[PDB]
RNA sequence: CCGAGGGUAGGGCCCGUGACUGGGGCGAAGUCGUAACAAGGUAGCUGUACCGGAAGGUGCGGCUGGA
RNA sequence: UUGGAGAGUUUGAUCCUGGCUCAGGGUGAACGCUGGCGGCGUGCCUAAGACAUGCAAGUCGUGCGGGCCGCGGGUCCGUGGUCAGCGGCGGACGGGUGAGUAACGCGUGGGUGACCUACCCGGAAGAGGGGGACAACCCGGGGAAACUCGGGCUAAUCCCCCAUGUGGACCCGCCCCUUGGGGUGUGUCCAAAGGGCUUUGCCCGCUUCCGGAUGGGCCCGCGUCCCAUCAGCUAGUUGGUGGGGUAAUGGCCCACCAAGGCGACGACGGGUAGCCGGUCUGAGAGGAUGGCCGGCCACAGGGGCACUGAGACACGGGCCCCACUCCUCGGGAGGCAGCAGUUAGGAAUCUUCCGCAAUGGGCGCAAGCCUGACGGAGCGACGCCGCUUGGAGGAAGAAGCCCUUCGGGGUGUAAACUCCUGAACCCGGGACGAAACCCCCGACGAGGGGACUGACGGUACCGGGGUAAUAGCGCCGGCCAACUCCGUGCCAGCAGCCGCGGUAAUACGGAGGGCGCGAGCGUUACCCGGAUUCACUGGGCGUAAAGGGCGUGUAGGCGGCCUGGGGCGUCCCAUGUGAAAGACCACGGCUCAACCGUGGGGGAGCGUGGGAUACGCUCAGGCUAGACGG
C-alpha cells in the first residue's frame, strides 16, 4: 500500500532524509509519488524539518501509511493536532 | 625492443605496448622494458622510468 | 607486492585443520596469496622489508683473465661487459685485489670461448687473454684456536686491536659462518662490524695457492683494547692477521670443482668414451 | 536443502486439484446444457443452464475464476441455449 | 605539497624581487640586489628573444610563485574566477587575495607567506572565534582574523606584531594590534593591488 | 493436436586453413636495357588492337596538357 | 550575446591545395619509476566460463490440532517453551547481470466505450443453519541416502451444501448515452470465519458491493546504429464471418471465405548494440558515450512448460529434455548474473569483515523474528578534495661537484650553524547520528509525561604533553619552458611529426646546470578537440581530388503577376506535461574543500484551447512578362 517515509539523502555519516510518499514495494532511494518534506536528524541547521503539512493530511487521508518513526516527525510538526 | 642491451631469447615472455619505430617498416610494438622477462636497462640514469630501470643509491 | 593472508591451515593424516596464526619456527599452510611463487619472502605489512636468502648460489667456476691490452680504450671492454652482466648474469666481472686485474670468471671452457670471442668479434676490445682456469679455494682440516694482536704505542698515535677466534672447518658447501661470543664488553659494540671486514676479506686469498678460503665458522671469543689507541682500522687488521695465520695453521688443503658431465656419444664408440 | 516454499509446492497442488474439478464440472454441463439446448429438450437444457450458472459463480467465489470470466463463462452460456432453441421454442421453465 | 625549496634562485629567474624571504628580501643581502640574472652555468649569458608563450609562461609563474600555490589550486581558482561574473583578472588576484595563508599576511602575523602558512597550519590563527588551520580556507568579507589567545604570548607573533604599530594595511583591511585579531572589510579592487604581474597574460596563457 | 529437442536429407551466408599459383607493397649501395622529363634525340598522352626479355613498339582514331 | 589562438611537415625559394603529426580536456583504466596522512567517491570493461564453504526469506500460539522438556499439587489440569504439521500473509518486493533484443524495446506525447489491481483508506449492507476431508499422531514395507508407500483417527479463519440478497453477475426488452459507458423491469445465479481481552463492550479478523489511492496490462503518433557489393519480402501471410483464450483488444490461437499485405520515404537480409535521465568533449552546432546513481526493459547453467496465485509462466518454487560436474549399482544431487570467496581467462578489477543502532522491507495486537537491502568498517594514489616533509635568520658566499680565456663563473641561503613553531607519537575526556515503537495519564484518539537501545567507536572531535619530521617523476634540436663539458663515431642508440648519430652531437649515453609538475610524474589504449579534414552553423569540382560521353524523360525537388476561401506549415498567448538526482545561480552543513542539504531559474519537445495571415501549402477566380502554338 502506498507510503509515506524517509527516503536517505546526503553520504556517508551525513544523513538528510526526505520524508516521501511513496509505493511500499519501492525501493528506498527509489521514484517517489510526491515530497512533502525532509529532515537533517543531525539538527545541522535552524530548520532540520519541514513538512508540507497541507499534503500529509491529504496522503494520511486517502490511505497513506506514515513509518513508525514519519509519524514521529508528522506529529512532532503538529500533523494530528486538533 | 628499447634501451641498450637486453635480456631476451626465444620463449622470453614479455609485455608489448603500442608505437611503432619509424624506421624499421613493419614494426608496430614496443616491448615495455622491466615486466615479465624484460630486464630494465642496467646503468640508467635519465628517464629511468620509460626503461625498466629502478633507482640507484 | 601486497597480498592478503585469508585463511591458514594445517594437513594432518586425514584432514585439514584451519589455525588463527602461525608461530615463528614452525610451519604450513596459507591460502591467499595469488601472485606469491616459491623463494619469495613474505612480511607484515607494517615491517622491515628485508629479504631472506631466498633462492640463492651461482657459482662460476672457469677463471680467465683478460689484460687491457693498450690502453684507452679500456672502457669499452668495461662497458662491453655492463653489456653482457645483464644478457648473461651467469658469469662474474672482479678485479683481484692484489695484482689488480679483471678476471673473467664462467661456467666452463666453452662459457668463456663464446664470451671472449664476442668480445673480439663485434666489440674489437684491445685485451688478450692466457689463460688457465685455475678455480680452487681453500679450508682447514681441523679447529685451530689462535689470536689476533694489532698493537702500536710508539707515539700515540692510535692502532691498538685485540682479537681472538676458534676457526673450525665446516662441511663443504655451508659457505661461511660468523657468530659474535663478545661476553660483556672487552671489544666495544661498534669495533664488532669492521672486525668481520678484516675476516672476510683476509680470506679471498688464502695461504697455500691464493685462492678464496671456504667453508668455515669462525667464533670470535675474546680480545682486549686501549681507550685512546683503539680505533676501527686496527681492529680490522689484527682479524686479517688472525685468519691469514689461523687458516694457515691446522691443515689447509686445495678443494677442487668437480663436473657432472652427460656426454651423448653414438654407441660405437662408448668405450673409447668410457675408459678415456 | 531447506524451506516453507515446499509447502507451498504441497499447499499448490491440493489448490490446482480442487480447481481442476470445478473446472472440469463446469465444461462438461456447459457442454451438456448446449447439447440438449441444439435439439431442444427445452425445459431439461435449462434446468441444465441453471446449474451451470450456479457452477461458473460457485467457482468464481475461490481462485479458480475471475469474477470476469465466470460473466463471460455465463454470457456464452446463455447465447447458446437460446439461440439454439430459437429453432423451435417453448421455452419454460426459467433463465430467460 | 608547497614549493618547499630554495627561493632566492626563483626570484633571479623571475628577473624581479618577489618578496618570498621576508627581512632580507629588504637587506642588502638579499641575492637579486647581489645577482639580478637568472641561476645556474648560464645566467650571466646574453638572453634571446623570448617567445610569446615563454612571456605568457613567466608571467604566470610569477603570480604562481608569489602565493605560494600549487598549479593545481592555481588553475582551480582561475577556473573559478572564469565562470564567475564580469571581469577574470580581478576576480582571480580576488580569489587569490581571499587566501586565509594570505590574509594573514597582508596582516603582517608572519614575514612571509611561508611563514603565515605554518601560522595557520599550527593552531595559530582563527577565523571568526573558532580555530581554522585551513592555508586554503576562503576568508569572506566581513570575518575576525585573530592570533588564538592560547598562543598569544608567544614569541614570534610579539616581534611581528611590535612591527605592526603604524603601518597603514591595505584598504580592505583593518587590523587592531594588542587585541591581535583584524578584519577582512572587503575584496581588493584590481588598481587597489600591486604587484608584478601583468594579469591579462596569465589570462591568456589558459586560453591557449 | 501442438510441443523442447534428437535424427535424416538438400540448400544459403560467413570465418579459418591449402600443394601450388596471381599480382601488390617494402627493403643504403644486384642484372639488362633507356620508355618518360629539353623537338629527351621517333613530340607526348590517349581508347583499342595485335606483337615483343623488359621498359615498350606498331596500326586506327582522338587530345594539346606539343609544334 | 561571459563565447572561438594555433604549430611543424611537400620547394632552391614562393603562393595555393592537401594529407600526416603535436600541444588541450576526458577514462570503471592499465604499465614503468616513485609513494607520508585524511575525507568523500569508486573498483571483473575479459569467460552471461566453471565453482569448494558460509550466509542472502521468512513470519503469525490473537487461525487449529498435536508429541517432548519443564513449573504450582491431585496419572490429573493450568501454563510457556519447543519441534514439525495444518492454515494465513510474504516469498512476483528488495538484491544481480547486459547475454538476448534494431523491437511499441526504450524515449516523448496520448488512447482504453477493451482492462486488472493483494494489503492501505473512505461509504452501504451482512455474519443465520447444517455437514465434510486431509496432515500431525498411532500400525506396517525399501534404502548405503534422498527418504517414500499403504491402512485408520482428528481440529480450524481448510473444503462443501442450505438460507438471507444491501448488493453484484448473465441472457432478453426498453430509457439516456455512443465501440463493451450509466439506468430499468421480468427470469436465473452468487456471500461469509472466527479469535482475543480488562467480557451487556471494545480490539484484530471474515463477507458481498460502490468509490479512492497506488501499482500494472494492452493500443496508437512521433524519434532511435552500420551495409543496397542485402532489392525485392510475405500462406496465419493481409482482410473478413464464426469461434476459442484472456483481466481485456487483436491472426493471440482454430475453422472456413476472400486475395491480399510490405517495399528505394529502403521492405527482406546481414552486421552491431539493452534504451533513457544523463556522462565527456565542444564557441556553438555538433561528435562520442550509457561504468557508478535513478527510470524502463530483458535474462536467472542452455532450453521448453505450466501450476499456485491479486500478481509469475517465478534468480535462492515445480515439471521435462540437454550439457557439465558431483555422492555411494535401483536412484539421486547441483545451479553464486545475491554477499563475500575460489578457479580460469586477462594489461586489470576488493574482505570467506562488522551490525540490524539507523533508513526501508516481510510477517505480527504487541513484545518481537528475519533482512549480505541497507548502515558501517577493510584493501587499492583508481579518481577528486584537503594536509604534511618545516618557518625566520644565516657569507660577496665552506667542503664536494660541474664549467673556465685559469682571472673567474655556477650549484647557493642551499647546507652547516642560531632561534621559533610542533606531522607523528603520549596521557585525560569523549560524541551527534536516538526518538519513536512500548509503559503511565487521557479515550488504546488529540495532547502531555516516562523509559529502553549505537555496528561504526574509545573513532571523530575537544584538553594537555610533544619529536625537525618522506621526494619523486618527465623534460631541456624545432613545435616547446629549459645549455654546457665528456663519452661515442651511420656504431651504440633516440624517434609524436620534421629528423638526429659517418671524430669537435644543445637531438644518443653519463654528468653538472636548467625548465615543468609534485604524492605523484610519465607511457600505452580509447573518446571529443584542434579537423571549415563530411563544411546545418561552415567547404568544394577549368589546370590541385572532383561535371555524368550526350540526349530524352519517370519519381522527386523547386517554381511568374493580381484577388479571394480555408489555416497545413510558420508565428503568438495561455494551460498541462517535460520525475528525482545531475548541470547552473544563490544560500547553508561537515575547521576548508571534495562531498553534502535547502531554495531558486527554467528551456527544447509533444497534448489542449485561443489568436494572426506576410511568406510557404491547398482550393477558387483573374492576368500575360516564362513556356507552348499560328
Ligand atoms: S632575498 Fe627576498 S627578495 Fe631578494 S631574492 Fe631572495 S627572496 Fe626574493
Ligand atoms: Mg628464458
Ligand atoms: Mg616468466
Ligand atoms: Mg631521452
Ligand atoms: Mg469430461
Ligand atoms: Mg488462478
Ligand atoms: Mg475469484
Ligand atoms: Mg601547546
Ligand atoms: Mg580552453
Ligand atoms: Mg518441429
Ligand atoms: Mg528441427
Ligand atoms: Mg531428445
Ligand atoms: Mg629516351
Ligand atoms: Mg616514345
Ligand atoms: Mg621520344
Ligand atoms: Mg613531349
Ligand atoms: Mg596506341
Ligand atoms: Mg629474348
Ligand atoms: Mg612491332
Ligand atoms: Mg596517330
Ligand atoms: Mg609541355
Ligand atoms: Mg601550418
Ligand atoms: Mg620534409
Ligand atoms: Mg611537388
Ligand atoms: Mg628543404
Ligand atoms: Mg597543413
Ligand atoms: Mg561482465
Ligand atoms: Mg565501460
Ligand atoms: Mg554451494
Ligand atoms: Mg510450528
Ligand atoms: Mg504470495
Ligand atoms: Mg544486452
Ligand atoms: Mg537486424
Ligand atoms: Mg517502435
Ligand atoms: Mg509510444
Ligand atoms: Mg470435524
Ligand atoms: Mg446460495
Ligand atoms: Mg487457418
Ligand atoms: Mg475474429
Ligand atoms: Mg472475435
Ligand atoms: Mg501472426
Ligand atoms: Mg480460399
Ligand atoms: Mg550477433
Ligand atoms: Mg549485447
Ligand atoms: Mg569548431
Ligand atoms: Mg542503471
Ligand atoms: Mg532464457
Ligand atoms: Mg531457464
Ligand atoms: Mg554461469
Ligand atoms: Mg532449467
Ligand atoms: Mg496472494
Ligand atoms: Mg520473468
Ligand atoms: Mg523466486
Ligand atoms: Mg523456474
Ligand atoms: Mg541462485
Ligand atoms: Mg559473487
Ligand atoms: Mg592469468
Ligand atoms: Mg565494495
Ligand atoms: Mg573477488
Ligand atoms: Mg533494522
Ligand atoms: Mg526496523
Ligand atoms: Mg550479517
Ligand atoms: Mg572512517
Ligand atoms: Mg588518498
Ligand atoms: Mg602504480
Ligand atoms: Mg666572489
Ligand atoms: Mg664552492
Ligand atoms: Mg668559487
Ligand atoms: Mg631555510
Ligand atoms: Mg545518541
Ligand atoms: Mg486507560
Ligand atoms: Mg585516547
Ligand atoms: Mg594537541
Ligand atoms: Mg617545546
Ligand atoms: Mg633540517
Ligand atoms: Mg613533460
Ligand atoms: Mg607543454
Ligand atoms: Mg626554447
Ligand atoms: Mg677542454
Ligand atoms: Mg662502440
Ligand atoms: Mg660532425
Ligand atoms: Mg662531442
Ligand atoms: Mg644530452
Ligand atoms: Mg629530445
Ligand atoms: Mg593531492
Ligand atoms: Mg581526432
Ligand atoms: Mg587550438
Ligand atoms: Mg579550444
Ligand atoms: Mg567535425
Ligand atoms: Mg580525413
Ligand atoms: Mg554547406
Ligand atoms: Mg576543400
Ligand atoms: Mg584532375
Ligand atoms: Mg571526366
Ligand atoms: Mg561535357
Ligand atoms: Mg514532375
Ligand atoms: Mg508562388
Ligand atoms: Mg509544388
Ligand atoms: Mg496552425
Ligand atoms: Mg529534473
Ligand atoms: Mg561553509
Ligand atoms: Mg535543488
Ligand atoms: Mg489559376
Amino acid at each position: 500500500m502506498v507510503k509515506i517515509r524517509l527516503a536517505r539523502f546526503g553520504s556517508k555519516h551525513n544523513p538528510h532524509y526526505r520524508i516521501v510518499v511513496t509505493d511500499a514495494r519501492r525501493k528506498r532511494d527509489g521514484k517517489y509519488i510526491e515530497k512533502i518534506g525532509y529532515y537533517d536528524p543531525r539538527k545541522t541547521t535552524p530548520d532540520w524539518l519541514k513538512v508540507d503539512v497541507e499534503r500529509a493530511r491529504y496522503w494520511l487521508s486517502v490511505g497513506a501509511q506514515p513509518t513508525d518513526t514519519a509519524r514521529r516527525l508528522l506529529r512532532q510538526a503538529g500533523v494530528f493536532r486538533q | 625492443i628499447p634501451g641498450e642491451g637486453h635480456n631476451l631469447q626465444e620463449h622470453s615472455v614479455v609485455l608489448i605496448r603500442g608505437g611503432r619505430v619509424k624506421d624499421l617498416p613493419g614494426v608496430r610494438y614496443h616491448i615495455v622494458r622491466g615486466v615479465y622477462d624484460a630486464a630494465g636497462v642496467k646503468d640508467r640514469k635519465k628517464s629511468r622510468s620509460k626503461y625498466g630501470t629502478k633507482k640507484p643509491k | 607486492r601486497k597480498e592478503r593472508v585469508a585463511r591458514l591451515l594445517r594437513m594432518h593424516a586425514n584432514h585439514r585443520e584451519e589455525v588463527e596464526e602461525l608461530k615463528a619456527g614452525d610451519l604450513g599452510a596459507v591460502v591467499g596469496l595469488k601472485e606469491t611463487i616459491t623463494g619469495d619472502t613474505l612480511v607484515g605489512e607494517d615491517a622491515p622489508r628485508v629479504i631472506l636468502e631466498s633462492i640463492e648460489v651461482p657459482e662460476p667456476v672457469i677463471d680467465v683473465a683478460i689484460e687491457p691490452k693498450t690502453k684507452a680504450d679500456q672502457e669499452k671492454l668495461s662497458q662491453a661487459l655492463a653489456r653482457l652482466a645483464e644478457e648473461d648474469p651467469t658469469f662474474r666481472v672482479s678485479t683481484h685485489p692484489e695484482t689488480g686485474q679483471t678476471i673473467i670468471s664462467g661456467m666452463g671452457e666453452l662459457h668463456l670461448e663464446i664470451i671472449v670471442d664476442r668480445l673480439k668479434r663485434e666489440f674489437k676490445v684491445d685485451a688478450n687473454v692466457g689463460k688457465p682456469q685455475v678455480a680452487y679455494r681453500e679450508t682447514i682440516t681441523k679447529p685451530v684456536d689462535v689470536e689476533g694482536k694489532f698493537i702500536r704505542q710508539t707515539g700515540g698515535r692510535g692502532q691498538y686491536g685485540h682479537v681472538k677466534i676458534k676457526v673450525e672447518p665446516l662441511p663443504r658447501g655451508s659457505g661461511f659462518e660468523f657468530v659474535n661470543a663478545i661476553v660483556g664488553g672487552v671489544i666495544p659494540k661498534e669495533y664488532i662490524p669492521a672486525v668481520q671486514k678484516g675476516i672476510e676479506e683476509a680470506m679471498q686469498s688464502g695461504p697455500l695457492i691464493g685462492f678464496p678460503v671456504v667453508d668455515i665458522k669462525v667464533t670470535l671469543y675474546d680480545g682486549s683494547y686501549h681507550e685512546v689507541d683503539s680505533s676501527e682500522m686496527a681492529f680490522k687488521i689484527a682479524g686479517s692477521m688472525a685468519i691469514k695465520e689461523a687458516v694457515q695453521k691446522g691443515d689447509p688443503v686445495i678443494l677442487e670443482p668437480i663436473m657432472r658431465v652427460e656426454v651423448t656419444t653414438p654407441e660405437e664408440y662408448m668405450g673409447d668414451v668410457i675408459g678415456d | 536443502r531447506n524451506l516453507s516454499a515446499l509447502k507451498r509446492h504441497r499447499q499448490s497442488l491440493k489448490r490446482r486439484l480442487r480447481n481442476k474439478a470445478k473446472k472440469s464440472a463446469i465444461k462438461t454441463l456447459s457442454k451438456k446444457a448446449i447439447q440438449l439446448a441444439q435439439e431442444g429438450k427445452a425445459e431439461e437444457a435449462l434446468k441444465i443452464m441453471r446449474k451451470a450458472e450456479s457452477l461458473i459463480d460457485k467457482a468464481a467465489k475461490g481462485s479458480t475464476l475471475h469474477k470476469n470470466a465466470a460473466a463471460r463463462r455465463k454470457s456464452r452460456l446463455m447465447r447458446k441455449v437460446r439461440q439454439l432453441l430459437e429453432a423451435a421454442g417453448a421455452p419454460l421453465i426459467g433463465g430467460g | 605539497g608547497r614549493y618547499i625549496g630554495p627561493v632566492c634562485r626563483l626570484c633571479r629567474r623571475e628577473g624581479v624581487k618577489l618578496y618570498l624571504k621576508g627581512e632580507r628580501c629588504y637587506s642588502p643581502k638579499c641575492a637579486m640586489e647581489r645577482r639580478p640574472y637568472p641561476p645556474g652555468q648560464h645566467g650571466q649569458k646574453r638572453a634571446r628573444r623570448p617567445s610569446d608563450y615563454a612571456v605568457r609562461l613567466r608571467e604566470k609563474q610569477k603570480l604562481r610563485r608569489i602565493y605560494g600555490i600549487s598549479e593545481r589550486q592555481f588553475r582551480n581558482l582561475f577556473e573559478e574566477a572564469s565562470k564567475k561574473k564580469g571581469v577574470t583578472g580581478s576576480v582571480f588576484l580576488g580569489l587569490l587575495e581571499s587566501r586565509l595563508d594570505n590574509v594573514v599576511y597582508r596582516l603582517g602575523f608572519a614575514v612571509s607567506r611561508r611563514q603565515a602558512r605554518q601560522l595557520v597550519r599550527h593552531g595559530h590563527i582563527t577565523v571568526n572565534g573558532r580555530r581554522v588551520d585551513l592555508p586554503s580556507y576562503r576568508v569572506r568579507p566581513g570575518d575576525e582574523i585573530a592570533v588564538a589567545e592560547k598562543s598569544r604570548n608567544l614569541e614570534l607573533i610579539r616581534q611581528n606584531l611590535e612591527a605592526m604599530k603604524g603601518r597603514k594595511v591595505g584598504p580592505w583591511l583593518s587590523l587592531d594590534v594588542e587585541g591581535m585579531k583584524g578584519k577582512f572589510l572587503r575584496l581588493p579592487d584590481r588598481e587597489d593591488l600591486a604587484l608584478p604581474v601583468n594579469e591579462q597574460l596569465v589570462i591568456e596563457f589558459y586560453s591557449r
